[PDB]
């Protein structure tokens, strides 16, 4: 029914380490699989830590908010979910000054509130900053997404595909260089092909189907005209249909129907456009108008989908046809392509000018290679996208933790008071991260770790990490593993704040 | 049913496994040892009430009758039970330092088996943080004794051992436990505890009590004799009382007169008995049972002096001293088996006589010291105190160095050490910070004892001692948490008391993580 | 007895309706105080709502008891008369019956007990009337700078106190119009905060009046504007060969009629078109287009214009220039009793936590401005009640004595409650405030401390005057009297029939 006392607080520790102590071997590229049993007798081997707690149900309410809080983090960054709950369940993981030491919540949350401030300050000491111009560079930082990988092979076409994609949609004008992926940066998929044979189309593709034979095929000076309003005859306020049981009165209905519909289209084709693309539907009889005119007929586009033709071809949206003035044309457009391309209808307004938003053609073999060549550049942009907001690089293989846990101990040093015992286990907490490295290679955790505690102390901290694949110990300049700072900072901003949330629910009460 | 129990094979003795961790277990055991005796220890420690095996109720605070009293049945926990024991050679304090240190490091290893380190190299590293406190510890001696036989120094040192035993007494025991150290010091080398005895007196209160020079018994003298300077003492352990022959010695009586008779020839046969110790030239006579009413004329009629000792611990007492030994027959006329003393006299102080055995001639070691009190269990609370007390002062006749008190030299000494093990590298650094925290259970003693938090005591002992402030240790008072200095309070302990209750108190926890499963066995 | 339901009738009948109001109030226990601490609570579907306000919980709070669902229907009684204060009702409301609980065991009939709470609570009010102060100390003396200092010490905005509760003082001060019988009160819209980037903190300025965020788009329009007359327009002047040839002759007259009306300053929420921009170049007029209907809704309060009638009252208004923007001043309207404040520092965070820590720190000098006559709080009040109502119970007599000392005790929990949420020691506080106003009851004295309350930040005795800590008299008379109702209705129920 209800918990409460230090039983929800402990009751917290527990929900949030099972769940996290499932996760514990899904990171690193040696990272162990997991078998997962569906209620009719299947079998689901897959690794990826998003798709294992989403499949599991969690009964307790904590348990649940470690999970949308990990899914709200993939929407921004798609890499390092999985070691935000690792961080956020170690941080918790130490329940002695929680209980057992009798210390007041409010005592410990100051702890990690000050220790977020040093966490923050030490990585921009140990960063590196990056150089955007050159593509060689910038081919390593994705090469982390793309390793143990099918694309591997076209691993060179697919960092000109995220790079040059993401530059474009980036507005740096404003001052804040915001970038948004779900809307300027959409992807559509086209069957046919090789990988190879992808590429970055410079444009907006709709993907409406010709309905009619008849519209333009090739064009070389297009001309698109976008409104909102739908081509049908005007009702009414409400939305209730018009019956007529009376033939006299079906031809002064037909009548303005024919009227209106044609009244609508003549002002369209006054400027003799290539197409019309509409925002809602299109009735049968406004498309007997399009089909005359030899012209493209396309309904069914969004306002953002709108608002990127407009800045391509140099368009303009008006609310209602009758409106239409002469400051909407296509006059700029590239090439107007309406030819189906694995047999699919496909249509091109692709030009030489950036709109601040492309389109990307995804070709490949069979859906199934698609669907690997879709999922693989989506997190590969976002990594183009968190590089060019913060153009700075960390050591990775662990070597970010522990130097950030060197610095935690040695101002320990100068604390006074009580808080110094849990601002000293931050330090420890984030040591998990180079012990599953560890565990999951083979080698001995403590051996290993030892000696990585020595290294930070008397050589520089920004090399030294721990190398996956081998095991060892190896610089972080001679390997790949640098990882932009955007997503370090996200996430030791979040598991210090999950972790802190968790601790100022005391009770827990059934209610509405 | 397969599967069954796992790693027993011998006489169905229960073995833990890997996963139940038998290592662990046999620390628990030693846990629960510590649990016992902590809450003891300081002078707020809480009283202990205990049921003797003849169903007496005690109540005592003092360790040594923990555990005589309660019996440890776990082979592992006698280990550390055995170490108390060998606490009480050479010193005769630090008994509850072995029982809270030793549990201390222990517990604190079960840390260190559970990531996985090896128990070999948890040994390792307390051995090797052993002799780096033995180095440091002498750096740590605050003052020293000057050796003046003055009885202000003795009694200023003494008052930190009567506490934790006796307090809020301890003005008193202080002043008249040093008249009797005094006194013997002029002997070099040959100071002991056997020297300075405890005789209990029913009294008003422990502030009338006093200290005499020579063996003095609580029982008066039975006799009307005051004084006697006769060497020779006859001590027998056979009562006054109807006499019987080895021989058959059957007694036929049949008429009344012959009761009468037989009884006037008992009466002069016993006339001969006492004849016969004056015929020896021994004046003195001690009777271990019941004395006749009728020799005891007997004994005043030649100035025999009679004493009555109901004590067996006071008549051997006697035998290790001047000699006397007692014979199964009555009276017999043995010379050979007698004592020898210089004067014996009677002697009233505190309302009550005693009989007071006392070297004119020679000079002597021995002494006394006579406790008076309403209560028989607080007279014996008393004279545990009296036996630490006196305990202290022989370390003293050794090499005189002195170190604060109250988790003073605790916290400093485990400050450098911390320092050591964080500057060595390897994984031997692991047992010895473990070894330098095990420090902090003492202060933690005191603090949870006197009712004061204990995070807030060890927090405020770093700050002083980081600043370079020595010597300070933690102020014993309910509502004050803070800390003073222990060397203007004069609380310090005693060197070698330190010295070998650190040594014997590791050899004692390294033993028990040496054996990793009990069996049982038979002859 | 054959009866359609269950009855139940007894002692226990008390003690079970104790024991509900108990298990009540000890959910919104922990969460008094500004550090109390955060509660989920568990809907039907699954949905957690995770909020510390008292105030909140007990609305989305569902027990059924029929006991409990007196304490509920109180909540609203506190809440529609005054606002604040609830959670306090329900801990004491709840102290109360587990005290006369104890009262009933020893055989004191609950009609005693129940004139003992009416006696105590009339001589708590007398007491406590006694020791207000009126509201005064606005300029001169200090008892809002520190008022509003201890507020935005939470945030970073905390690093200098003095140089930014001296803006909010002299802000609230000048927004006052008393308007009916001197009754002024300060409104729930506020001075309007905006925000810069000043390079640092300290370059915050404070405006003497509102300041608009937009622009004047060509710059032929002076930016120095002393002509009184503001005009507010809601209807924009922008937009089949006539229409539009007709429509851009309709707006000549539109704009040769708002400039004959002469108002200087002209602000058009629906945009001006670019041909009716150039009109005001040589005619001098400053037009600003689009312009936020909320920000001008504040605008037509001041200079009162007409959402001889539109125009408006001003004396100068000059634009400004401040950094990435050039905000608008307008000085000296009609009636306005509004101001504007910029703030200037690094980057965005820093002005959106400052901007929330400010707002706050507005409604506690704004709130102790308001009230009539405002009390100690911090506890001083409870525990100042606990010793005279304790030596006023044995004047009495006629088995009151044992009421009135119990009402005494249990107003203790309030200081015992912000002890255990402020992690000190809840023993020793509660004993040194008690020991503090109890020399104050022996002697007139100054040598004995005064008006004490209780720091839950440093855990040590302050003084509230100085400190500033003030909460309305209304929250602390209208407290104790609805707690009284709340436990004397529970109490006179000895038995429960059930159907």
């Amino acid at each position: 029914k209800r918990e409460s006392g230090r039983k929800v607080q402990s009751g917290n520790i527990n929900a949030a380490k099972t769940i996290a102590d499932i996760i514990r071997t899904c990171l690193g590229p040696k990272s162990m699989m997991k078998m997962l049993l569906d209620p009719m007798g299947g079998i689901v081997m897959t690794n990826d830590g998003n798709a294992i707690l989403r499949e599991i149900q969690v009964q307790h309410p904590a348990a649940k908010s470690m999970i949308e809080i990990s899914r709200t983090q993939d929407e921004e960054v798609g890499d390092g979910t999985t070691s935000v709950i690792i961080l956020a369940g170690e941080m918790l993981s130490v329940a002695e000054h929680f209980l057992e030491q009798q210390m007041h919540p409010t005592v410990v949350i100051s702890a990690y509130r000050k220790a977020l401030d040093d966490m923050i300050s030490t990585l921009k000491k140990i960063s590196i900053p990056v150089d955007i111009s050159d593509s060689d560079m910038m081919l390593n930082i994705i090469n982390s997404s793309i390793t143990t990988k099918a694309i591997s092979r076209w691993s060179s076409l697919a960092c000109n595909i995220a790079l040059d994609a993401v530059k474009m949609v980036q507005f740096e004008e404003n001052g804040r260089k915001e970038i948004d992926i779900k809307k300027y940066a959409r992807v559509e998929k086209i069957p046919g092909g090789i990988i190879e044979d992808s590429c970055v189309l410079r444009g907006v593709m709709i993907n409406k189907d010709v309905t009619h034979p008849r519209m333009r095929r090739y064009i070389k000076n297009p001309r698109i005209v976008l409104l909102d309003s739908s081509l049908e005859y005007k009702k009414g306020e409400s939305q209730t249909d018009i019956e007529i049981t009376r033939e006299e009165d079906f031809t002064r209905i037909l009548q303005m129907e024919e009227e209106y519909i044609q009244q609508l289209c003549e002002d369209i084709i006054q400027l003799k456009p290539d197409v019309v693309i509409t925002e809602k539907g299109i009735s049968d009889l406004a498309q007997h108008y399009l089909m005359r005119a030899n012209i493209t007929a396309i309904r069914r586009v969004r306002k953002t989908d709108n608002n990127r033709i407009a800045r391509a071809c140099g368009a303009r949206i008006v609310s209602r046809p009758e409106e239409l003035r002469e400051d909407d044309v296509g006059t700029g457009a590239g090439l107007l392509e309406i030819k189906k391309i694995g047999d699919e209808y496909f249509t091109f307004i692709t030009d030489c000018k950036d709109p601040k938003a492309c389109t990307i053609l995804l070709r490949g073999a069979s859906k199934e290679i698609l669907s690997e060549v879709e999922r693989n550049l989506q997190d590969a942009m976002q990594v183009c996208r968190n590089v060019l907001l913060d153009p700075q690089l960390v050591p990775g293989g662990g070597a970010s933790e522990m130097a950030v846990a060197h610095a935690l101990t040695e101002k320990s040093k100068a604390m006074t008071g009580v808080e110094q015992w849990p601002y000293r286990a931050v330090a420890q907490a984030l040591e998990v991260i180079p012990r599953t490295l560890i565990q999951n290679c083979g080698a001995s955790t403590i051996r290993l770790l030892t000696s990585l505690r020595a290294k930070h102390t008397q050589e520089n901290c920004e090399t030294w990490g721990v190398n996956g694949e081998t095991g060892t110990l190896v610089d972080m300049k001679e390997l790949g593993i640098w990882e932009p700072l955007a997503v370090k900072l996200q996430t030791y901003k979040t598991a210090v704040e999950t972790a802190v949330l968790l601790l100022r629910i005391d009770d827990i009460v059934s209610g509405h | 049913k397969a599967p069954g129990f796992a790693q027993m094979l011998k006489e169905g003795a229960k073995h833990f496994s890997g996963l139940e961790e038998a290592v662990y277990r046999n620390i628990q055991a030693c846990k629960e040892l510590a649990q016992t005796t902590r809450t003891a220890y300081g002078p707020n420690g809480m009283n202990k009430m205990v049921i003797n095996h003849l169903e007496k109720l005690f109540v005592t605070n003092d360790a040594a009758t923990i555990l005589r009293e309660l019996e440890v049945q776990h082979p592992a926990a006698k280990m550390i039970v055995m170490a108390s024991h060998m606490q009480e050679q050479e010193v005769g304090d630090g008994t509850n330092f072995v029982l809270v240190f030793a549990g201390a490091l222990l517990e604190l290893a079960e840390e260190l088996l559970r990531i996985g380190l090896s128990v070999s190299e948890v040994i390792e590293g307390y051995e090797i943080a052993c002799r780096k406190a033995h180095e440091i510890l002498p750096n740590l001696v605050c003052c020293s004794a000057k050796n003046l036989r003055d009885i202000d120094e003795v009694s200023s040192l003494l008052r930190t051992s009567i506490m934790s035993k006796q307090y809020g007494n301890e003005v008193f025991l202080a002043k008249l436990i040093a008249q009797a150290c005094v006194s013997i010091f002029p002997d070099s080398g040959h100071f002991n505890v056997d020297n300075i005895r405890v005789c209990k007196i029913l009294g008003s209160g422990i502030s009338s009590s006093s200290v005499l020079h020579g063996m003095v018994f609580k029982k008066e003298t039975e006799g009307d004799v005051t004084s006697v300077k006769d060497a020779k003492i006859a001590v027998y352990s056979c009562p006054f009382d109807g006499m019987i022959t080895e021989t058959k010695g059957t007694v036929l009586i049949k008429t009344a007169e012959e009761l009468m008779n037989f009884s006037k020839g008992e009466e002069n046969l016993m006339d001969a008995q006492v004849k016969a110790i004056a015929d020896t030239g021994a004046n003195v006579v001690v009777t271990g049972g019941k004395v006749a009413d009728m020799a005891l004329h007997y004994a005043n009629k030649y100035n025999i002096m009679l004493v009555r000792l109901n004590s067996k611990w006071d008549l051997r007492r006697l035998c290790k001293t001047v000699g006397a030994t007692a014979l199964p027959r009555l009276t017999p006329p043995v010379l050979e088996e007698m004592g020898h003393c210089d004067s014996v006299y009677l002697s009233e102080v505190g309302d009550t006589q005693v009989v007071v055995f006392k070297h004119e001639k020679e000079d002597g070691a021995i002494s006394t010291i006579v406790l008076r009190g309403s209560t028989d269990n607080l007279m014996d609370d008393i004279e545990r105190a009296v036996d630490d007390g006196v305990n202290t002062f022989k370390v003293l006749t050794r090499d005189k160095r002195l170190v604060p008190g109250g988790g003073a030299t605790e916290i400093e000494l485990a400050k450098q050490i911390t320092s050591y093990g964080e500057t060595c590298p390897g994984l031997e650094q692991y047992a010895i910070k473990k070894f330098a925290e095990a420090f902090e259970a003492i202060p933690r003693a005191l603090a949870e004892n006197s009712g004061v938090k204990a995070n807030e005591v060890i927090s405020k002992l770093y700050a002083v001692h980081q600043e370079g402030n020595k010597n300070v240790g933690l102020d014993i008072e309910a509502e004050v948490p803070a800390v003073k200095d222990m060397l203007e309070a004069g609380i310090l302990d005693t060197y070698l008391g330190k010295y070998w209750a650190i040594k014997l108190a590791t050899n004692a926890a390294v033993t028990v993580l040496r054996v990793d499963q009990i069996i049982m066995a038979k002859p | 007895l054959s009866v359609f339901g269950d009855r139940s009738t007894g002692e226990t009948i008390r003690s079970q309706n104790v024991m509900a109001a108990a298990s009540i109030a000890n959910i919104v226990k922990s969460s008094l105080g500004p550090v109390g601490l955060d509660k989920m609570l568990v809907d039907d579907i699954g949905d957690v709502t995770i909020t510390n306000d008292g105030a909140t919980i007990l609305k989305l709070l569902e027990v059924e008891h029929p006991a409990a669902k007196v304490l509920c229907e109180l909540a609203d009684l506190q809440d529609k008369e005054v606002g604040d204060g609830t959670t306090s009702v329900v801990i004491i409301a709840a102290e109360l019956l587990k005290n006369a609980d104890e009262l009933v065991k020893q055989k004191i009939h609950p009609t005693s007990v129940i004139s003992g709470y009416r006696l105590a609570c009339k001589e708590a009010v007398r007491y406590i009337n006694e020791n207000l102060i009126v509201n005064t100390d606005e300029l001169g003396r200090d008892c809002l700078i520190n008022a509003a200092k201890t507020s935005m010490s939470s945030k970073i905005i905390g690093i200098n106190g003095d140089f930014f509760a001296n803006m909010v003082v002299d802000a609230v001060l000048a927004i006052k119009y008393t308007d009916i019988r001197g009754q002024p009160r300060y409104p729930v819209n506020s001075v309007n905060i905006l925000k810069a980037h000043g390079r640092s903190q300290m370059e915050s300025m404070l405006i003497s009046g509102y300041a608009l965020n937009c622009v004047v788009g060509s710059q032929g329009m002076p930016k120095r504007i002393v002509n009184a007359k503001i005009a507010c327009l809601d209807f924009s002047l922008q937009k089949l060969d006539q229409i539009r040839q007709r429509e851009s002759d309709i707006t000549k007259e539109r704009i040769q009629k708002i400039l004959a009306t002469g108002a200087n300053v002209i602000l058009t929420t629906g945009g001006i078109d670019d041909m009716c921009l150039k009109y005001f170049v040589e005619a001098g007029a400053m037009a600003v287009r689009r312009v936020l209907k909320r920000d001008l809704k504040r605008i037509a309060k001041a200079s009162g214009a007409t959402i001889a009638a539109m125009l408006g009252q001003a004396e100068e208004v000059v634009q400004e220039r401040i950094c990435d923007d050039e905000l608008i001043l307008i000085k000296n309207t009609k009636a306005r009793t509004s101001a504007s404040i910029i703030l200037r520092g690094a980057n965005d965070f820093m002005c959106d936590e400052m901007e929330r820590s400010l707002h706050d720190a507005l409604c506690v000098v704004k709130r102790v401005l308001e009230s009539k006559s405002v009390v100690p709080g911090g506890g001083a009040v409870e525990a100042a009640l606990s010793i005279y109502l304790e030596n006023y119970a044995t004047s009495m007599g006629s088995r009151e004595q044992l009421a009135i000392a119990e009402f005494a005790r249990s107003l203790l929990v309030i200081p015992n409650t912000l002890a255990v949420n402020a992690a000190q020691d809840s023993t020793d506080l509660v004993a040194k405030l008690r020991a503090f106003h109890n020399e104050a009851q022996v002697n007139p004295e100054r040598k004995n401390l005064k008006w004490i309350g209780l720091d839950l930040s440093n855990g040590k005795p302050r003084d509230n005057k100085q400190a500033g800590v003030f909460e309305p008299t209304i929250v602390k008379v209208k407290s104790l009297k609805f707690a009284t109702e709340a436990a004397i209705t529970i109490l006179r129920i000895d038995d429960l029939i059930k159907l």
